[PDB]
């Protein structure tokens, strides 16, 4: 269940609000993480194909690239039980860290899609930090785009669980890591969504992405 | 824009909700 190739794991990946330094006191919208475990393992690019770039530098082309053992499909149930972002003053963030047997220097770029078109990325670059005999990566408390920020104002706000689903139906992320120097895929990972009910919190499922 | 997301996947139901 590890979201991981042969050269990089992604151990924990949160996107959170909290009130601008009030905190402890955070809400996740979703979470994958070493500390919160989770229960077909392969989805084929086929189905999925709409819903993230396609053209130069599309999935498909990344996934012929390879290598094959780095591509995921991630599923989502989004936890919008919250009254926070209504307050203001919040901040809106995402975290996530990895793990490599080799020191590396890393770039993260992730790519919102509406209706398979992106519409912003992000670019982030992190250095390996040796920790108790291998090499972990932070990318910690990225504030997250205004573009999703909006979204998620607007989508909490509907009035019925069906409407915010059929709005994620065509909402995905797009995350390439690449090495920096040799641009080799450490990791791509698609994402797609759902809301969790308001009695249940975020939820997650993993598959390896493969194309027949 | 986000407006722009919200109009495409609700159709109608998005004009009217955003109007009122």
């Amino acid at each position: 269940r590890s979201i991981a190739s042969s050269k990089l794991w992604m151990l924990e990946f949160s996107a959170f609000l909290e009130r601008q330094q009030d905190p402890y006191n955070k809400h996740l919208f979703v979470h994958i993480s070493q500390s919160s475990p989770s229960y077909l393992e392969t989805v084929d690019i086929r189905q999925i194909y709409d819903k993230f770039p396609e053209k130069k530098g599309g999935l498909k082309e990344l996934f012929e690239r390879g290598p094959s053992n780095a591509f995921f499909l991630v599923k989502f149930w989004a936890d919008l039980n919250t009254n926070i972002d209504d307050e203001g003053s919040a901040f809106y963030g995402v975290s996530s860290q990895y793990e490599s047997p080799e020191n590396m220097i890393i770039t993260c770029s992730t790519k919102v899609c509406s209706f398979g078109k992106q519409v912003v990325e992000k670019v982030e670059t992190e250095y390996a930090r040796y920790e108790n005999g291998h090499y972990l990566y932070r990318i910690h408390r990225s504030p997250l785009c205004e573009y999703m920020i909006n979204f998620i104002h607007k989508l909490k706000h509907l009035p019925e669980k069906y409407m915010m689903n059929s709005v994620l139906e065509n909402f995905t992320i797009l995350q390439v890591v690449t090495n920096r120097d040799t641009q080799e895929t450490l990791l791509c990972i698609a994402y797609v969504f759902e809301v969790s009910a308001s009695e249940h919190g975020a939820q997650h499922h993993i598959y390896r992405l493969v194309k027949e | 824009s986000v407006e722009d997301h919200f109009a495409k996947a609700l159709g109608d139901t998005w004009l009217q909700i955003k109007a009122a």
